[PDB]
RNA sequence: GCUUGAGUCUCGUAGAGGGGGGUAGAAUUCCAGGUGUAGCGGUGAAAUGCGUAGAGAUCUGGAGGAAUACCGGUGGCGAAGGCGGCCCCCUGGACGAAGACUGACGCUCAGGUGCGAAAGCGUGGGGAGCAAACAGGAUUAGAUACCCUGGUAGUCCACGCCGUAAACGAUGUCGACUUGGAGGUUGUGCCCUUGAGGCGUGGCUUCCGGAGCUAACGCGUUAAGUCGACCGCCUGGGGAGUA
C-alpha cells in the first residue's frame, strides 16, 4: 500500500535516491515484493531503476568489498 | 518494419483515399513494401530462424489477396505489379 | 554484512548478519548447479506456499465439535 | 610485536575444518590454530568444542603484540561463530566490530559436485 | 529527434576543466540539431562503490534530444575521454526536467 | 488510517503526517487585511519565513 | 452481389523469443611476492595422493574458458524444441479501444520441404570446474559399480551430416455451442481513476465440480462433453519396432 507505483505516475527514476535508499537494504540487496507491497511489474520497473543505479554508481551492488 | 511515414503515402498513392485501405492494391503493396524494406534484416546477421515464420506470414498473405485480384480484375493485377513491381 | 555496536554487547551477536543474507550465498555456491532444480523447486515450492492461504479459508467453515 | 592493537580474526569454517586466525589489520597472519591441529582428527574436526579450543590456541600470545579492540571478519559460516567468537570475547577482548564479509558475486563459475 | 538521458561522471581531477567541455558537448548538439532539456552540474558527489581507483566522482547531467547517430559518436567520445569513466543513455519517447 | 500507512514509513517523512487547520475571518467583518507581523523558531530556524 | 468467417491499415503494450558483437562485477585452477602452521581432502570407517623442494588458508595484482544471484511469479514467448544480467542494430509473433474495406480471398494434407534439445564425426580455436576409456585404496567371497584423488572425447562458437526422444497436461489442428468461483499474468472502455475499486470484453494456464462420457481413477469452457472438415495409426504378447 504505497503511493509510489500506483499513484506515483510515470516510471520512478533512480536519480532521486532519497526514496531508493528505502528499497535497497542498507547493503545493496533488494527488498522482496512480498515485503514492500508493490505490483510485481513495477518491482521489476524499480528493478530497472536499481539496475541502472548499479551501472551509474548511485546504488551499488553491495555495501563494501 | 514498414514505417508509418511510408504506409500512409502508399495508401495515398495506390489507394484513392487517405483511409480506404481495405482494398486489394493497398494491402499488397503495403506488405510488399514491408519486404522491400525488410532487406536490411534478412541480409545482415542472417541467423533469424524465428523471424523466418514472420516472413512466412506476410509474404503468403500477400499472395492471397493477389490470389483474389486475379479472379476479379486481371487489368489491375498486371497494372499493380506494373507500377510498384511485386511479381519480381 | 557488518555489525558494530560500540560496547553494550559482551556477545558475538550475529543478528544483522542473519538479517542481511549471510547463508543465502553459501546455499547456492557449495554444490553443483544442476540445470534442472530451478524449474523444479521454484514451482513446487511456491505452489505449496499458496496452499497455506487456501487452508486459511477452508478450515473455518464447519468444524462444529 | 608490530605495535598493533587492532587485529583481524579471519575465521574460515567450512566442513571438518575451523581455522581461527588473528592477523594484522591488513591480513598478516600473526598466528592461527586449526581444530584439526589441536587434535580431534575425524568427526571431532566438525565439533564446535574443538572450535573453542581453537579460539584459545589462537587467543594466546596475541596480547604480546597488544591487541584488545579487534575485528572478527568471518569468511567461513561454520558450526561455531558463537562457540568461538564469544570465546575471544571471553578471552578478555572487546571486539570493536564483528564482521561477516561474505564475497558476493552474481553467481559465476561452477564448484565441485558433492554429497549424494 | 531522439530522447537520450545522458548521465555521466568524470574525474574529480577534471572537476574544473569539464564545465568548459559542457560548452563543448551541448554546443555540438547545437551544431547537430538538438535541444537540451536539463543542463545540470551538481558537483563531485560521493560515488557508491570505488570505481577501480578513486571514490567520489564528478556527476554532470544533460538529458538531451539529439539524433541516435550523434549520441553514438557522443558516447564514443565519452568512453574515449580520460575524464568520463562511466556514461550511459536511456530510451526515447520520455523526458524529464526534475531529476531531483 | 489502515489503508494509508506504510507510505509514511518508507517513502519519506512529512509527506502525509501533516494536515490543514487554518484560521479564517470572523463572520461579521468586511474589510482589508492591513498589517502583518510574524516571528520564527528561536534556536532552530523555521522555513523561508 | 451482401456480411456475423480469415486478414490488412491507423494508434499502443509486457517479456528467459532469436541472431551478430561488445561490456560490468566477482570467483574456482594456476603463477609470483609479504606472514605462518604441521597438517589437508574425505568418508558409515579407512585410504591412495599432497606436504619441511614450506601445501590447505589469508591479502593484492594478472592471463584464459565458461556460467548469470536476491527481484522469480504449475508466470512469459513458441508450431515444436527450447530458452533467464544489461546494452546496441534489426525484426516477428500474441492481444486490445473506436472505425474504414476486399467480400469466404478459409482449413488440412501421403510423396516432399523446413525446424529439430542432446550427442558423435570432419575442420579451425580450445581447456578453469567436471567427466566416458584407464590406474589406485577398499565395503566384499571378486570389482572393470555407489565414494575419493587425477585425467582424454566432450561440455562452448561457427559451417554441414544422422533427421533421433518421456520431441508427454502422454490427449493432433481449425471453427461453433454448453450453469461458476478462488487465483496468477498482460491491455482497455464506462462511473466522483476523489485512493491500491465496481460492472463487461480476449489469449494462456492450475485446482475443486454440473450436464456428459468412462472399466475406474478422473477430464470438465485450455475437456477424455456435443457436431462437421482434414491427417496418421491398430487388430493378443513375445519374435521386433530387429535383419
Amino acid at each position: 500500500f504505497c503511493r509510489f507505483t500506483a499513484e506515483g505516475v510515470q516510471e520512478i527514476d533512480y536519480k532521486d535516491i532519497a526514496t531508493l535508499k528505502n528499497y535497497i537494504t542498507e547493503s545493496g540487496k533488494i527488498v522482496p515484493s512480498r515485503i514492500t507491497g508493490t505490483r510485481a511489474k513495477y518491482q521489476r520497473q524499480l528493478a530497472r531503476a536499481i539496475k541502472r543505479a548499479r551501472y551509474l554508481s548511485l546504488l551499488p551492488y553491495t555495501d563494501r568489498h | 518494419s514498414l514505417s508509418t511515414e511510408a504506409t500512409a503515402k502508399i495508401v495515398s498513392e495506390f489507394g484513392r483515399d487517405a483511409n480506404d485501405t481495405g482494398s486489394t492494391e493497398v494491402q499488397v503493396a503495403l506488405l510488399t513494401a514491408q519486404i522491400n524494406h525488410l532487406q536490411g534484416h534478412f541480409a545482415e546477421h542472417k541467423k533469424d530462424h524465428h523471424s523466418r515464420r514472420g516472413l512466412l506470414r506476410m509474404v503468403s498473405q500477400r499472395r492471397k489477396l493477389l490470389d483474389y485480384l486475379k479472379r476479379k480484375d486481371v487489368a489491375r493485377y498486371t497494372q499493380l505489379i506494373e507500377r510498384l513491381g511485386l511479381r519480381r | 554484512i557488518k555489525v558494530r555496536e560500540n560496547e553494550p554487547f559482551d556477545v558475538a551477536l550475529r543478528r544483522f548478519k542473519r538479517s542481511c543474507e549471510k547463508a543465502g550465498v553459501l546455499a547456492e555456491v557449495r554444490r553443483r548447479e544442476f540445470y534442472e532444480k530451478p524449474t523444479t523447486e521454484r514451482k513446487r515450492a511456491k505452489a505449496s506456499a499458496v496452499k497455506r492461504h487456501a487452508k486459511k479459508l477452508a478450515r473455518e467453515n464447519a468444524r462444529r465439535t | 610485536r608490530k605495535q598493533v592493537s587492532d587485529g583481524v580474526a579471519h575465521i574460515h569454517a567450512s566442513f571438518n575444518n575451523t581455522i581461527v586466525t588473528i592477523t594484522d589489520r591488513q591480513g598478516n597472519a600473526l598466528g592461527w590454530a586449526t581444530a584439526g591441529g589441536s587434535g580431534f582428527r575425524g568427526s571431532r574436526k566438525s565439533t564446535p568444542f574443538a572450535a573453542q579450543v581453537a579460539a584459545e590456541r589462537c587467543a594466546d600470545a596475541v596480547k604480546e603484540y597488544g591487541i584488545k579492540n579487534l575485528e572478527v571478519m568471518v569468511k567461513g559460516p561454520g558450526p561455531g561463530r558463537e562457540s568461538t567468537i564469544r570465546a575471544l570475547n571471553a578471552a578478555g577482548f572487546r571486539i570493536t566490530n564483528i564482521t561477516d564479509v561474505t564475497p558476493i558475486p552474481h553467481n559465476g563459475c561452477r564448484p565441485p559436485k558433492k554429497r549424494r | 529527434m531522439r530522447h537520450y538521458e545522458i548521465v555521466f561522471m568524470v574525474h574529480p581531477d577534471q572537476s574544473e576543466q569539464v564545465p568548459g567541455m559542457i560548452e563543448r558537448y551541448t554546443a555540438a548538439i547545437t551544431g547537430a540539431e538538438g535541444k537540451i532539456h536539463r543542463l545540470e552540474d551538481w558537483g563531485r558527489r560521493q560515488l557508491a562503490y570505488p570505481i577501480n581507483k578513486l571514490h567520489k566522482a564528478h556527476y554532470v547531467l544533460m538529458n538531451v534530444e539529439a539524433p541516435q547517430e550523434v549520441i553514438d559518436e557522443l558516447e564514443t567520445t565519452f568512453r574515449f575521454n580520460d575524464a568520463v569513466i562511466r556514461s550511459m543513455v536511456m530510451r526515447t519517447k520520455h523526458a524529464v526536467t526534475e531529476a531531483s | 488510517t489502515p489503508e494509508e500507512k506504510l507510505l509514511r514509513a518508507i517513502f519519506g517523512e512529512k509527506a502525509s503526517d501533516v494536515k490543514d487547520s487554518s484560521l479564517r475571518v470572523p463572520n461579521g467583518v468586511s474589510g482589508t487585511v492591513i498589517d502583518v507581523q510574524v516571528f520564527t523558531r528561536d534556536g532552530v530556524e523555521k522555513d523561508k519565513r
